[PDB]
């Protein structure tokens, strides 16, 4: 369902990453596969050639938490007005409190030690369930 | 530009905002609303330092960039109880536990 | 405007504007002036204060939005805070 639309129309766009995390551009491809990109280090810019109608999405490369391209989820390459670039936005959404909480502990803790934390067993599953590209692409379908 | 604020005596404090060129004075007036105790009664402080009415909270190191949502800058209050004023008293926080082993 | 009072496990009473303790469905109904927290000491309830500013400042803007931060010796317990609180 989710997929690029394979237009060949070219769409210059630079991807701005405007977030402290590492981030992991991700293009659904013609069969909807993610496939990964090059990283964008925290505060820099690339400016690549993509498609009109080609679908983005943008993952901390490390953790794949979540980010935002333009407030939103997916960006789009549009067509190019005068010739200039589409700007792609990516930044930090504002996180829940219990999944920045959750960020941080898989960030400290090793997943084979989340059960020896003494925590109930619902947040030892939020813990394990953590951010997974292919779930997100069910959710967004 | 704002400024976000914890104002702290003994275990109160107060999460708040304010202008960057709002007053300590009218600060004394946002407490006076959530505390009932007029500015004549209260002292307003940054670390030891007493605060003058006059003074903009920027002129008392109080900027839009320091004091932030996720990260309040702590103004002091003391009251004066009848006669004079006590003495500047902020109970700390609680102490965090240890690392647990998996953490550590 | 309209402010509540949140008092930790170990007595401290952090007053912050009613809209901003409201975000928290579990406040909300504890509520429907003072709400007292059994489980929650001051250094995670400080916290969950400063979250509530972070999330009314920053949800809906266009201005960069910084990480929210959350040191190693507090994240376990803010975890659970979370978990009850629903934030
Ligand atoms: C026929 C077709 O459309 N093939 C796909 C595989 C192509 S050529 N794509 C898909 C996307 O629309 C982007 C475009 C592409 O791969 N462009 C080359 C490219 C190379 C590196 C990068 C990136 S992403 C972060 N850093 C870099 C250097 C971006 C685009």
């Amino acid at each position: 369902v989710l997929r690029s639309v394979n237009s060949r129309e070219p769409s210059q766009v630079i991807f701005c990453n405007r977030s402290p995390r590492v981030v992991l551009p991700v293009w659904l491809n013609f069969d909807g596969e993610p496939q990964p990109y090059p990283t964008l280090p925290p505060g820099t810019g690339r400016r690549i050639h993509s498609y009109r109608g080609h679908l983005w999405l943008f993952r901390d490369a490390g953790t794949h938490d979540g980010l935002l391209v333009n407030q939103t989820e997916l960006f789009v390459p549009s067509l190019n007005v005068d010739g200039q670039p589409i700007f792609a936005n990516i930044t930090l959404p504002v996180y829940t409190l219990k999944e920045r909480c959750l960020q941080v502990v898989r960030s400290l803790v090793k997943p084979e030690n989340y059960r020896r934390l003494d925590i109930v067993r619902s947040l030892y599953e939020d813990l394990e369930d953590h951010p997974n590209v292919q779930k997100d692409l069910e959710r967004l379908t | 530009m704002d400024v976000f604020l914890m104002i702290r005596r003994h275990k109160t404090t107060i999460f708040t905002d304010a202008k960057e060129s709002s007053t300590v004075f009218e600060l004394k007036r946002i407490v006076e609303g959530i505390l009932k105790r007029p500015p004549d009664e209260q002292r307003l402080y940054k670390d030891d330092q007493l605060l003058d009415d006059g003074k903009t909270l920027g002129e008392c190191g109080f900027t839009s960039q320091t004091a932030r949502p996720q990260a309040p800058a702590t103004v002091g209050l003391a009251f004066r109880a009848d006669d004079t004023f006590e003495a500047l008293c902020i109970e700390p926080f609680s102490s965090p536990p240890e690392l647990p082993d998996v953490m550590k | 405007m309209m402010y509540v009072k949140l008092i930790s496990s170990d007595g401290h009473e952090f007053i912050v504007k009613r809209e901003h303790a409201l975000t928290s469905g579990t406040i909300k109904a504890m509520l429907s002036n003072e709400v007292n927290f059994r489980e929650i000491p001051s250094h995670v309830l400080s916290k969950v204060c400063m979250y509530f500013t972070y999330k009314v400042r920053y949800t809906n803007s266009s201005t960069e939005i910084p990480e929210f931060p959350i040191a190693p010796e507090i994240a376990l317990e803010l975890l659970m805070a979370a978990n009850f609180l629903d934030c």
